[PDB]
């Protein structure tokens, strides 16, 4: 179970973000309702190899099922469309949006995304 | 191997649209082929209008190992609602939300439509 610190606000974000000054950062954008959101906690976070490329890796997550105010509002920030949407900053705060991924991705992909940033 | 290198805009994935004939509203959505529309997230409000009760059209099912089954639509869905009354400015309020297959959710989201005044009889 990897250990996700949540956020809910765009502040909480760049909080969070300055706080990682120096560690590559995950966000991961995460819906109840969502069944693709489900599979990825259910099958790819869990995976072993998945956690430990994470190892180094700053865990944020901003769980938006009540799809409220806030909500609407970070996701309109982060210019996310839907879910599940993981965004990937680099250890100097430098987000890399064509790297971010959208829908679901088995645990053989992820990992192998995930270890591209050597 | 490049760490920088699928899924459309809401709006390109369910292309919605209306067209109303005196007390004749159409309801209309273009959906995506791969993409669905949930059955039980449609909602129809009618503000300064009155409206005769929306009768939802039987559609498909899709299973997932997690809510079991839900009833959804593909291709197109075709909603006809009927206008009995409605005040200059009255407006339809249409709330619906879709996924994609490949495992995508989108958010809800809700269209305005505008209706033209329509009197008693």
């Amino acid at each position: 179970h990897l250990n996700f610190t949540q956020i809910k606000t765009v502040d909480e974000l760049n909080q969070a973000l300055v706080e990682a000054k120096g560690k590559p950062v995950m966000l991961d954008l995460y819906a109840d309702w969502c069944v693709a959101s489900k599979e990825f906690e259910k099958y790819t976070f869990s995976d072993p190899q998945v956690q430990k490329a994470l190892a180094d890796t700053v865990l944020l997550q901003a769980n938006v099922t009540a799809n409220d105010a806030q909500d609407v509002a970070l996701l309109k920030h982060l210019n996310v469309l839907g879910l599940p949407t993981i965004l990937f900053f680099d250890g100097q705060g430098q987000e890399h949006p064509q790297a971010r991924v959208t829908g679901f991705m088995d645990a053989e992909t992820f990992s192998a995304h995930l270890r591209d940033r050597q | 191997g490049l760490f920088d290198a699928q899924f459309v805009p809401a709006d390109q994935a369910f292309a919605f649209d209306f067209q109303q004939n005196q007390h004749d509203l159409n309801l209309t959505w273009q959906i995506k082929d791969g993409y669905y529309l949930y059955r039980k997230q449609i909602r129809i409000t009618p503000e300064h209008a009155k409206i005769a009760d929306v009768q939802l059209p039987q559609g498909v099912w899709h299973e997932d190992e997690f809510y079991g089954k839900s009833e959804i639509y593909r291709d197109r869905l075709t909603l006809p609602v009927t206008i009995n009354q409605a005040s200059a400015g009255a407006t339809l309020t249409v709330t619906y939300q879709g996924s994609a297959d490949a495992g995508f959710c989108y958010p809800p989201e809700t269209k305005t439509v505008p209706l033209s005044e329509v009197v008693a009889n």
